[PDB]
Order: C-alpha cells, then structure tokens, then sequence
RNA sequence: UCUUUCUCGAUUCCGUGGGUGGUGGUGCAUGGCCGUUGUUGGCUGGUUAAUUCCGAUGAACG
C-alpha cells in the first residue's frame, strides 16, 4: 500500500510538472560599466 | 499567484483535506509516505509533506496517536538524526512542529 | 583645432576586384550568416570578414 | 582621427543666400487639478537577545 501510494504521488508530481509547464559574471560586469558609462 | 488561491494550502487544506477519504482523520497517508521519508534526502519535497502532515496532525486522532506513538516517535528520531547529519532547515522546522502537535495531543515520551 | 568629419574614400569600381574574366579572387567566409558572396578582406598580414567580424591571421 | 580594403545600399552629401528659422528663452488671455482660508469603529525566505531586520502582502456618523 505504501508503494502504491508512492507511485500515486509520483504520478501526481508528473501531472503537476505537465500542468505547470560564465556569461552572467561578464554581463554583470558590462552592466556595471554601462550603468555609469 | 497560487498561494492566495482558495484551493491552495492557505485555507482549504486546513478544512477539507483533514477529512482523509471523507472521515477525519486517517494517518494512512502518513504511514504510507514512510517510503518517501526513508532513503530519500531530496529537499523541497520532504518539506512539503512535512508541512502537510504538520497541518493535518492537529485534528485530534488521539487514540490512534496513543497507539502508534512508538511508530511516529521512531520515525521522528530517524528524521532528526538524518537532518542533523545533513543540515537542512525547513524539514527540521516542521518536523519539530509535528513533534509539538504529537506531544501536545498525547518512558519513551521523555525521550 | 577643428575636427574634420571623416570622408569615405570613393574608390573606382569596387566590384571589379573579386572576379576574373569566373572564380572568386578572394576567400569566402565559412560562417552561417555570411557566405556565397561575402568576400574576405586580405590585408598584408591577415584576413577579415566585414559583416560578423570573423578574424583569421 | 592616420593607413589597408570588406561590407550597408538612396536610408543620399557638397556649395552659395543678409530668405525664414526652432529640442530655443521669455510675457499676456486661456481650460482642468491640489492644498488652503469634526466623531466613532477595523507569512515561503534568510536575520536578531527579542512579535528584531529586511523580504511577499476596510468602514461608517454629523
Ligand atoms: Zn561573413
């Protein structure tokens, strides 16, 4: 019963997933450059 | 956007989800999710079921609590030991909350 | 000290240097956006593509 | 900006006017709008000693 409940919970999680559905540093640097360029 | 909804855990879980199968309450959900609280240390899914059992546990299953207090307690000691060895916050916080609910409702009790 | 504006050099028959008579006298850039006519500037030490800034040396 | 040719193609660029002028400055009439000359109710997150901090987040009466 616990295994069946776990399978049902996994199916519910999959259904919810269906229902809901290095450059950062350099571009933050050029952001700080262009903020007061 | 989804927390403020009436169907969410804000209001309706506190009212109609406590009636597990039409009768409030059944810990068969709690005892069935042992396979999730065992051998799975994934965050943000343990926290959700911990929050849900924290809210559901308040609706007085008192003779069942007195009966399987041993099962709940051993489950909780393995939960706190694993979480203290791991070092998370949310799951520990609501397992403390459900400890509070269980000990308020009810030798090993001193432990 | 007045700054004079830059004037583009009006070169005579800029088209008439990439072809013979048939073939391409200059290289072709192998990029995705550029090709089949985007000729390749051949400077005395290098080659440049004038659209998407390709650089070979 | 000074060389060396690669590309974009009408999205143009040179000169002369005692001719206006417009991202102009300024005053008047001019339409809207503020302030100006009472009374009773009503929590996902990290953080601190701490209901600590930030962070999301209504009414009538004269
Ligand atoms: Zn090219």
């Amino acid at each position: 019963l616990a295994d069946i409940i776990m399978e049902k919970l996994t199916e519910k999680q999959t259904e919810v997933e269906t229902v809901m559905s290095r450059v950062l540093e350099v571009y933050r640097g050029v952001r700080e450059v262009l903020s007061k360029y | 956007a989804a927390h403020k909804e009436i169907c969410a855990v804000l209001a309706a879980v506190t009212e109609v989800i406590r009636s597990q199968g039409g009768k409030e309450t059944e810990t068969e959900y709690f005892a069935a999710l042992m396979t999730t609280m065992e051998a799975v240390e994934s965050p943000e899914s343990l926290a959700a079921v911990a929050y849900l059992l924290n809210l559901v546990l308040k609706r007085v299953p008192s003779p069942v609590l007195i009966k399987k207090f041993s099962d709940t307690s051993k489950a909780f000691m393995d939960i706190m030991s694993a979480q203290a060895s791991s070092g998370s916050t949310s799951v520990l916080r609501w397992v403390l909350s459900c400890l509070a609910t269980l000990l308020r409702k009810q030798p090993v009790t001193l432990q | 000290p007045k700054k004079n504006k830059h004037k583009r050099k009006k070169v005579k028959l800029a088209v008439l240097k990439y072809y013979k008579v048939i073939s391409r006298l200059r290289r072709e850039c192998p990029s995705d956006e550029c090709g089949a006519g985007v000729f390749m500037a051949s400077h005395f030490d290098r080659h440049y593509c004038g659209k998407c800034c390709l650089t070979y040396c």
